[PDB]
RNA sequence: CUAAGAAAUUCACGGCGGGCUUGAUGUCCGCGUCUACCUG
């Protein structure tokens, strides 16, 4: 999420998460994970870059869908994207 | 000698209120008739806007009127200031035209930036621009928005043919009226986002719409001339150029890169800044407003 | 006479049935010699234990209602009366009257003591204010608190703390709770300037004061005549030769009053809050006794 | 260490009967409110 003038700072990453991140929202596959690369998990605003931490062929071959397309306007303990988090 | 007390500037590049519609893709040649989108309730309730289930492509339509006569103040208080201001704007115009500013306007016309939160999520966005001299069309254009970069400043043949038309309008040669339409394949039943009103949506003839000044804001994201950091790239031209979505305030008056200080030493002590700042001060005089003490 | 170190402030001192006459000549606010002596009694009852030293007071007078009426006659006022008990015969009493007042003030004191480091800056104001809710201060009692919101917490400011901007910030942070009163300060300067202007007709000082409050002319504020101490006329006595004294350790001097004039400022237009701490200059060299406010302007 | 120390004013009451406020009137006449704006 680059410096954009239209969307919010916490708005663009929240938009491109499950819906705009449709490959990370409805991609199909339980052999990957969306890990926060620089998400500060102590201030409640921890969206910097959700890296798709997957295997070799899972994140390299099974992640070439068009969900990453249309992102040129902005692109460039164990807790993950599951039903355990407070936002 | 000294400055002016109260100045106003009537705006130019006047947009309209964009109405919205729906329909199916590859039926967009017949886009003078489409069932318009109505606002609905959260059945505390609030109001949303959603496409019909059979339809998938949003169509946003508005008209853009270009007036021209930039440097003429609509209200002044001293002829010794006014002749200096019109002299300086005339010397700006005869050196180079509005053509760079025109292609920067036509880029924001080219990519569908006025679809604010409806641009993302789409995958085939095509605008169509008709310049009209009478009630019939006079010059057509049909772009593709996503092939053009949202930060990339290209130089096409059709976009330059549009830019010379807009520059001729800004100089005050003819009459410009662009009936801009924009088709966005968004999918079936996706949440179209119109403008927001005090908490409700914005319909005019029982059909949802964007505010006019929002499209007028989106049409003037041209400022790549930061002092700070060009990683943001373009921004909406403002005096004390500010972003409410990001809370910053670029071109601080402690720097000598704001608008008012630029105009001050540009018309009084006749200190010409760079061409990349003459572009900024003229582009701010285009949007008009209330200047002076 | 020297500088204060800590502006101990009492928050709200509701007073019931205090004195109002306070001189042979005034009848308004009670004599601030009472406020001078009240903190010396407070130091004598507390300040030896907590190891402090108190010298000056300010007054704010949050409200003041006297007890007067007019019996369908003049605009002059008669006073309140108290029924007196019967004598040995049980017939009547030679009743002698005096005024009353329901005044409500909140004084701010001045501390010089070293005992601000060993004792914390809120215990020394939680003990002093708790002591002074059990003593009299002009002839009237000091009332306790009702059951509502509570401004009964006091403060304790140090004027030595912080820089000049911090001093002028905490000064407003103290004055924000002290605003709706009217601070009263001495005005000894302009009398001995007005004298020589009024020296052509008659130089009697009581005449100069009496026509500084009586088209119409201009008064440059709210001038006010107050007692200002005591002039002495009798010489010193011995500690143990006079009959009917309150003790037998101090000498005695018969005294008459000394009338001066003051001013009822607002708390804002003062320079700082070390300008209205009522000390008492007390030269005994065949002299007199006064109580004033130096650095008044 | 205070013009400090001290203090029960109380009981009872018939305001009450009557009235003409009338008459008339010219408020006139002139006027530029502009310029802008992202509500997620």
């Amino acid at each position: 999420l680059r410096p954009d003038p239209e969307f919010p700072p916490a708005q663009l990453m929240s938009v491109l998460f499950g819906k705009l991140h449709q490959a990370l929202v409805a991609q199909g596959g339980d052999r990957i994970g969306v890990s926060f690369p620089d998400l500060d998990e102590s201030r409640s605003r921890l969206g910097e870059r959700l890296r798709i931490h997957a295997s070799a062929d899972d994140l390299r071959a099974l992640l070439a869908r068009p969900w990453l397309e249309g992102l040129r306007d902005h692109l460039q303990r164990q807790v993950s994207r599951v039903q355990a988090k407070s936002n | 000698l000294s400055t002016a007390s109260v100045l106003a500037f009537e705006r130019k590049l006047d947009p309209s209120d964009a109405l919205m519609s729906a329909g199916a893709w590859a039926q967009r040649d017949a886009s003078q008739e489409w069932p318009a989108v109505t606002v609905r309730e959260k059945s505390q309730t609030v109001d949303v806007a959603n496409l019909p289930s059979d339809a998938d492509t949003l169509k946003v339509r508005f008209t853009l009127r270009v007036l021209g006569g930039a440097g003429t103040p609509s209200a002044c208080n001293d002829a010794a200031y006014r002749d200096k201001l019109l002299q300086t704007v005339a010397t700006y115009v005869n050196d180079q035209g509005f053509a760079e500013l025109a292609r920067r306007y036509a880029h924001n016309l080219a990519n569908a930036r006025f679809l604010w939160r409806n641009r993302v999520g789409a995958e085939a966005v095509e605008v169509r621009i008709n310049h009209i001299r009478q009630g019939e069309v006079a010059r057509a254009w049909r772009f593709d928005a996503l092939a053009i970069g949202l930060r990339d400043f290209k130089a096409d043949a059709e976009l330059d043919a549009l830019a010379e038309l807009i520059a001729s309008g800004l100089s005050g040669s003819g009459h410009v009226l662009l009936e801009v339409v924009a088709f966005a394949r968004i999918g079936d039943g996706q949440e179209v986002f119109p403008s927001q009103e005090l908490k409700t949506l914005y319909s005019v003839r029982d059909a949802a719409a964007i505010h006019s000044q929002k499209i007028g804001n989106a049409l003037r994201t041209i400022d790549t001339w930061y002092p700070d950091e060009d990683g943001l790239g373009p921004i909406a031209v403002e005096p004390y150029g500010s972003v409410t979505s990001q809370g910053k305030a670029y071109r601080q008056p402690k720097q000598k890169l704001d608008f008012y200080t630029l105009l001050d030493n540009w018309v009084l002590r006749d200190e010409a800044p760079a061409v990349e700042q003459q572009h900024y001060v003229i582009a701010n005089l285009i949007r008009g407003g209330v200047f002076g003490e | 006479v020297t500088d204060p170190e800590a502006l101990l402030l009492l928050p709200r001192l509701s007073i019931q049935n205090a004195n109002a006459i306070s001189s042979p000549l005034t009848w308004g606010f009670p004599s601030p010699g009472a406020f001078t002596g009240f903190v010396h009694a407070l130091q004598r009852r507390v300040g030896i234990s907590l190891d402090i030293e108190l010298d000056g007071v300010g007054i704010v007078c949050h409200r003041f209602e006297a007890q007067i009426s007019q019996p369908a006659g003049k605009r002059t006022k008669v006073f309140n009366l108290t029924r007196n008990p019967l004598n040995r015969d049980g017939s009547t009493a030679a009743i002698v009257e005096e005024g009353r007042a329901h005044l409500e003030v909140s004084l701010l004191l001045g501390v010089h003591g070293d005992g601000l480091d060993d004792h914390p800056a809120q215990e020394i104001a939680r003990q002093v204010q708790e002591q002074a809710g059990a003593m009299r201060l002009a002839g009237g009692s000091i009332l306790p608190w009702c059951n509502e919101r509570f401004p009964a917490p006091n403060a304790e400011l140090l004027m030595l703390g912080g820089s000049d901007e911090q001093r002028r910030k905490n000064q407003r942070r103290l004055t924000r709770r002290l605003l709706p009163g009217f601070a009263l300060v001495s005005r000894e300067a302009l009398l001995q300037q007005h004298l020589e202007t009024l020296r052509t007709t008659l130089p009697e000082a009581t005449t100069l004061d009496a026509l500084l409050d009586l088209q119409v002319r201009d008064k440059p504020g709210w001038l006010v005549p107050i007692p200002a101490g005591y002039n002495a006329l009798s010489p010193l006595y011995l500690p143990g030769e006079v009959r009917n004294a309150r003790d037998r350790e101090t000498p005695l001097r018969f005294v008459e009053n000394l009338f001066g004039l003051g001013e009822w400022l607002s708390p804002h237009r003062v320079a700082a809050l070390s300008d209205l701490l009522w000390y008492h200059h007390a030269e005994p060299d065949k002299g007199l006794y006064r109580w004033s406010t130096p650095r008044f302007v």
